[PDB]
């Protein structure tokens, strides 16, 4: 699960940038002709106050962050990996609500002593 | 042909011999029933090293590393041939009539772009994708 | 034919006899009541050369673990050659009238695309998933 | 007939006795009033043959649990033949005019793919579930 | 007839005396002013046997717990048999002129389906829910 | 008639004395000014036939606790019949001409389905909720 | 040509000898089967000096760094010529008619631009992107 | 022509001789086929003039700091003039017909401002960014 999470953060947690080239019906743009327009748009050598000039016909659209719930699955896995090894779930570094007060809280101490 | 029409380019061509123009000249004949003998000699050398330019030049090389020609070279160059000869003409007759006797030849619409307009063109298209553009590229 | 039409590819069809490409242009002639006997040989061996070099080029490979081509190969490579035959003749006849009197074959303006322009293309359009894009793929 | 055009496959066809064909393109001639009878033997066989094939391989197998194929096979297999002994003589008749006699037929423009372009085409897209994708599948 | 048609499948037709079979198309016969006299015995019989055939496969059973044929089964079959005769004489004249004068017959386009295109087709259709799909089934 | 075309079902129709039947044909023949002289007997009886069949098949029974045949039966009955006479003829002539004399009879496309096709039919058409779908029904 | 019509620009043809520029213009009448030959000399020569300096005013230049004339220069001016003699001579031929007999070039009524409206500015138009606005900068 | 057209104003037209105005309206006349040899020199001046004046109003200074006139001011003016000499007639020509025999052209299709109702004007407005208005312009 860490393995799976640490892989989908790098390819789903980050915006990324998909430039697309030519008119809808229009002329067909080939690889040759992309290897020019990728060494204008490159990321290796773009900044944070660049602007692009363009003719109607191209387009920078956004593959946006598909966000997910990563950290309920943080707390999944700890709350299996805990409860398997018989500790507490505080020990793994994850809250609960409500839990924190009165006996209600001091029965996993208890469990613990 | 001996020397095929995909093995030649425009400089080729104007190296073959006579024959060798002449044989390939044949094989795009064989293109329409009537092999469009009223049209002379030197206007379908002209198509043939046209198409040959033509293709070199708007539909070679690559689009995510497929070929942008898929269909075969020989009969792509063929048609591509077929499409400008008859382009040489008007085009395609939507209808013929003489003394009384007459035809119509279901053609309709046919789109807009160049490839479109004639069958020839119409068959030669679906050699390059139907001018669609599956060009992809990543950074590195 | 004892060679069939699927059996070979254009470097196999050049290396046929004369009377196993006949039977193959005589098996292609069935496809049509006229038979397209005003045509010459030369143009209808060139249709089914065609047609073979076209099926193993443009009609080859598999979308997912199916084939491209899911009908039968042989009567395919006959629709696609009927198909070409019927281009070479200036396409579908929508209408004809003369002496003979007179007659209009319902076809309407059609599609866009070249096997939509013909009755043999339609046909054979069925065999190739009817030209659609039902391939998927996955990494592993 | 004997042997119906529905016990028989592509390889069970060219098996048949010449009377045994014969029985079975007398069925096929009774689907038109003019029998088709100014197109040879050949062609009818062809069209069966075809229609055999095309059955065999695009109109067969199972589409959910159910056959891809719901109505008489027969039948079906009939009018697949009738659909291309038409077709083998251009479209429909949309009109029909000789010494001043004349006949328009109705048809309508019927669709865009093959079996829309004629009534026995028409008739047999009835029995192949109207070319519908009905078909389901399940994780075991 | 003594046998009626609702009585009878394929093999039931096939099995009845040459006179109880001329009886049921000669009840056929009546659906015309026509006759269809110039349609020979044979392709009435044809158009019959598949319509009982195609009763029996495409309109039989069940769509809700009550039967996919709701009108008197008599009169579809026959119906049915009498769209058929029409498709074999080659469809609905929309249009019929000569020296006896001219005439319309009032169509338009129609429908796209088969029943949908001629007037015993259309008059059939409503027995059968107008061929729409308002069967439900449920879990036990 | 003596007994009436409405208190008749197909039984009965076929148990009347030929006197008794043809009361009725003379009641149906009022419904238009050209009686349909030139159909048959046979013809006109076995519409009537199939009307009465018709009407107690697909025209009977309830919409709520409605009769789903609203209007008179007996009228209902005499336009049903003459919609099938009509339609025993090649249904409504949009325009009929002849020796110079024309006439035009402002039909226009008249919908899609059976009854929306003929004058009679439309008349028919009143009678029976115009074929709509006005039923509903509870748990208890 | 020795000189081949991509190797001159507008100051360099007003250059050449009249030999030079005759077999420029005999290349370019190559690209019609009537070869213009009823339009003068000065007609033709003033079309090709009038598309060179065109291409080099309006089809020269980049756009995202790709040539704007991506195709081969030669056949591009040529075309470009064929399109602008074309125009001098009132532009395409829809239909033609006479005691000949008649033709109709099956053209619809295509785009509103220029090189839209003949067949010869349309084979130009694939040359230089469609004439489409590809064009991307960036600061740096 | 010693002076070009594009190197005289409107006051310079007037100030040249007749033989410089001469050799341009000779320059113009080359445009057509027919050099319009039936309309007056008078009103080919006018035409001349009248495009001078309307270039040198309409469409010179910068547009976002590129001239409004990008190509040819040479080709830009002289089909700007056979425009003018063009409307001076009538339209274009859609249809013509003899003593016998016709001839159309597809000259229409395209939108309302003057430039675009004439093929001198459809070239002619490719010089000019087709009437675009990409202009721009800031605070400083
Ligand atoms: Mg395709
Ligand atoms: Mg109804
Ligand atoms: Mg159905
Ligand atoms: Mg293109
Ligand atoms: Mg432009």
């Amino acid at each position: 699960n860490e393995a799976a999470i640490n892989q989908a953060i790098e390819l789903h947690g980050f915006p990324q940038r998909h430039v697309k080239v030519g008119k809808e019906d229009g002329a067909p743009v080939r690889d040759n002709d992309l290897r020019r327009v990728r060494t204008i748009f490159d990321p290796r050598t773009t900044d944070a106050n660049t602007a692009y000039f363009t003719g109607q016909d191209v387009d920078v659209e956004t593959l946006e962050a598909h966000n997910f719930d990563y950290s309920a699955i943080h707390e999944m896995d700890m709350r299996n990996l805990t409860t398997a090894l018989g500790l507490p779930l505080e020990a793994g570094n994850v809250g609960a609500d409500g839990l924190g007060s009165g006996k209600p809280a001091e029965l996993r101490f208890a469990l613990l002593k | 042909p001996d020397p095929s029409i995909d093995e030649v380019s425009k400089s080729d061509w104007d190296a073959l011999t006579t024959q060798e123009q002449d044989d390939i000249i044949s094989q795009v004949e064989n293109l329409s029933s009537t092999g469009w003998v009223n049209t002379s000699r030197e206007r379908k050398a002209e198509a043939i090293r046209s198409a040959i330019a033509e293709r070199d030049t708007l539909y070679s090389g690559n689009m995510s590393r497929l070929p942008t020609l898929d269909g075969d070279a020989e009969y792509f160059t063929l048609y591509l041939s077929a499409h400008k000869i008859q382009l040489f003409e008007g085009g395609e007759a939507q209808s013929e009539s003489g003394e009384g006797g007459s035809v119509s030849y279901s053609t309709g619409g046919g789109g807009e772009k160049d490839l479109q307009k004639t069958r020839y063109g119409r068959m030669a298209l679906e050699y390059v994708w139907e001018d669609n553009s599956i060009a992809a590229l990543r950074t590195y």
